[PDB]
RNA sequence: ACCA
RNA sequence: CUCGGAGCAGAACCCAACCUCCGAGCAGUACAUGCUAAGACUUCACCAGUCAAAGCGAACUACUAUACUCAAUUGAUCCAAU
């Protein structure tokens, strides 16, 4: 109500928009200078001889002959073995939360990766060295919902406030070309290359993964109960119990250690051109992919 | 140069912590027995003179 | 400096600088200081102790230093158990 | 579904069922219902919240009777003019991990007292004062000038 | 005196702490140049980790 | 013994 | 040819000279000359250099002490030895 029908009637009333009367908007279109006339020609801005107007100073850094800032410095290993380093992607329930309030989440169904992603929550960067999503807990105090989600890392508190709400967490881990699949799964179909087994972890993240407490996805399943239970004491809640929950059918889903997809096994071939789905059934294939 | 009176040498504890620290002695002088602080053990424990690092 | 690298067109980083100072993300470069591994046995123990904290470099390095590394070293990185996490972002900083 | 040799059913043969993750282990010692349990937002200078946990000690009967005579003496400070005993936390800025810690007060002050620690404690140096202090006070005690 | 305030006075009794001035700092510089690292733990507001919008 |  | 003290340069600071003078490239005592941390100084930049409450450990009842006397008494990075 104004404005806006204002310049549209305004426009009937002028000359027809055409080739010949378009401008860029002001201040859009910085004018050159150019090395002419008075103010901008002579030295042009270049100084009077040295090494300065004649365009052979030395390179940055050198500081005339002095043993330079940068050199007398000592090293020391603040970026050694950066590239080497895990990253992971912080999610936080506040985010997670937003998520599933506007519709792009959906906790019916359980939570990976490729529904991350999918749900424009978190933007994964594998050749930037990232392994996964590590699941942080700012954010707790609010988080309401309850999920069936699956992380690479993910803090106590922030499992503690998953497992208040009557939700499961689990920490999977995936090498990064298992991760990249995961993570666009689409460009990985148009290979047409078999779908691959997702490797184990490194040794250094074994105990990680074979941890109860952590929800490790290699943990031993009956010490699940145990630490769940400690997490409720230690924060003052009681345990829900999920297998009377109608959804505990999909609170439970969890993808094989060596599964990239849910419902998906390694060694098949996604067609997505004609739907299709082929499996091999040679037994030395059959017992490389299930191995 | 040739002149040298004082000589750097290493004092290691005999608490087995492995903790060490560098003092200066006459060069003259008989090898060096002290009570210094460890900080490993926290307590003052005794030191014995191992090895010359250099003269001063 | 590589402006222009005869291969990729790009410019290069100067891995001097990678070698001795770190890049918080706020635009901070954290440097050790010079000497601190070097006759210990003449500096006083409150000398010894300035010598090995961990300091800031002021605008003019840190401008410098900024252009001699691409912009690889400036992204946010989210290394697990990060000793300088808490140290990327600034806090009440006013002007 | 797949199952591969590092299935969990595979790998821990004796772990095997749907339900074996999630059963509610039978074998209650703080009850949080016999708990009031309050969050305020202190000062929110301070980003850290503020959590309270108040019981009334004497009622209380998940502690032992001794105890809650013991911690009644030991806690006077903490008990109010109804006799509730308060615990406060606000070293966080989430409330879970300062109900924690306000639970972990209230489990500590149990311990503490059953245990009855007779260990002779360094004096500290603001005990010391008092000591003299005292010391000197049941100094200028006199007598009954007819006993 | 606890027992004056709540049987004789019929009250709450009070309590009071001896409260020091908060410790003083120069305004935060963007460039600390040459303070040691802990500098900005001298600004920080809460010790556990943030994540801004993630 | 004597590289930086 | 580096570093200190004095004059020039009388009184906050700074101040040149193939200017005027005099010095230093150590000794001695310790063996907590251990740790840590507010706030500051600063040789006109930087680098380097300096002083320090509180705290932790110690020490401890009559100048000493969580930072020895002393003016300088000194050498970055890389690299090497371990």
């Amino acid at each position: 109500q104004g404005g806006g029908a204002r310049a549209l009637d305004l426009l009937r009333g002028l000359p027809r928009v055409s080739l010949a009367n378009l401008k860029p908007n002001p201040g859009s279109k910085k004018p050159e200078r150019r090395p002419r006339g008075r103010r901008r020609g002579r030295k042009c801005g270049r100084g009077h001889k040295g090494e300065r107007q004649r365009g052979t100073r030395p390179r940055l850094g050198f500081e005339g002959g002095q043993t330079p800032f940068y050199i007398r410095i000592p090293k020391y290993g603040f970026n050694e073995g950066h590239s080497f380093r895990r990253q992971y992607k912080p999610l936080s329930l506040n985010r997670l939360q937003y998520l599933i309030d506007l519709g792009r989440v959906d906790p019916s169904q359980p939570i990976d990766l490729t529904q991350l992603v999918n749900g424009r929550g978190v933007t994964i960067q594998p050749l930037k060295r990232d392994y996964g999503v590590q699941l942080v807990e700012e954010g707790a105090d609010t988080f309401t919902a309850k999920v069936n989600i699956e992380v690479q890392l993910a803090s106590e508190l922030a499992i503690a406030a998953i497992e208040k709400n009557g939700g499961v967490v689990t920490t999977a881990f995936y090498d990064p070309r298992s991760l990249d699949i995961v993570c666009k799964p689409v460009p990985f179909f148009l290979r047409g290359q078999p779908i691959p087994k997702r490797m184990l972890p490194p040794e250094e993240l074994v105990p990680y993964y074979t941890d109860a407490k952590n929800r490790g996805y290699l943990a031993d399943p009956a010490k699940f109960p145990e630490a769940r239970l400690e997490l409720a004491r230690k924060y003052g809640y009681i345990l829900p119990d999920i297998t009377k929950d109608e959804l505990f059918k999909m609170l439970c889903t969890r993808k094989d250690p060596r599964q990239i997809f849910f419902g998906l096994a390694p060694g098949w071939v996604v067609n997505m051109a004609d739907k299709k789905i082929l499996k091999p059934t040679d037994e030395n294939l059959l017992k490389y992919y299930t191995s | 140069k040739s002149k040298s009176k004082n000589i750097l040498v290493r004092m290691v504890s005999e608490a087995g912590t492995g903790f060490c620290f560098n003092t200066k002695r006459n060069r003259l002088r008989e090898k060096l027995t002290l009570l210094h602080y460890d900080p490993v053990v926290k307590q003052r424990v005794l030191f014995v003179e191992k090895k010359k690092i250099r003269s001063l | 400096l590589t402006y222009f690298s005869a291969r990729k067109g790009k410019r290069k980083t100067v891995k001097a600088v990678i070698d001795r100072f770190l890049r918080l993300h706020c635009g901070l470069w954290v440097r050790r200081k010079a000497g601190y591994k070097k006759k210990l046995w003449k500096k006083t123990p409150a000398r010894k102790k300035r010598l090995r904290e961990f300091v800031f470099c002021n605008k003019t390095q840190s401008k410098l230093l900024d252009k001699m590394t691409t912009s690889f070293w400036k992204r946010r990185n989210w290394y697990v158990d990060d000793p300088y996490q808490k140290y990327h972002d600034r806090t009440n900083l006013k002007v | 579904e797949f199952k591969s040799i590092y299935s969990l059913d595979k790998l821990y043969p004796e772990s095997q069922g749907s339900d074996t993750a999630w059963r509610v282990p039978n074998g209650s010692d703080i009850p949080l219902d016999r708990l009031t349990i309050s969050y305020c937002r202190s000062s929110g200078n301070k980003v850290n919240s503020k959590a309270e946990v108040r019981f009334h000690l004497a009622t209380a009967e998940w502690i032992a009777e001794p105890v809650r005579q013991k911690i009644a003496i030991t806690h006077k400070n903490k008990i109010n003019r109804l006799g509730e005993l308060i615990l406060t936390s606000e070293s966080s800025r989430y409330q879970f991990r300062n109900l924690a810690d306000c639970l972990q007060k209230i489990r500590d002050m149990i311990t503490e007292a059953s245990q009855t620690p007779k260990e002779p404690t360094k004096e500290d140096v603001k005990l010391h004062r008092i000591r003299i202090e005292n010391m000197n006070r049941e100094r200028l005690r006199q007598k009954r000038i007819h006993s | 005196v606890t027992y004056i305030f709540h049987q004789l006075l019929d009250m709450r009794e009070p309590v009071f702490e001896f409260v020091r001035p908060p410790p003083y700092h120069p305004k935060q510089k963007r460039f600390p140049h040459r303070q040691p690292l802990r500098y900005l733990d001298r600004y920080r507001d809460s010790h556990e980790p943030t994540y801004g919008i993630y």
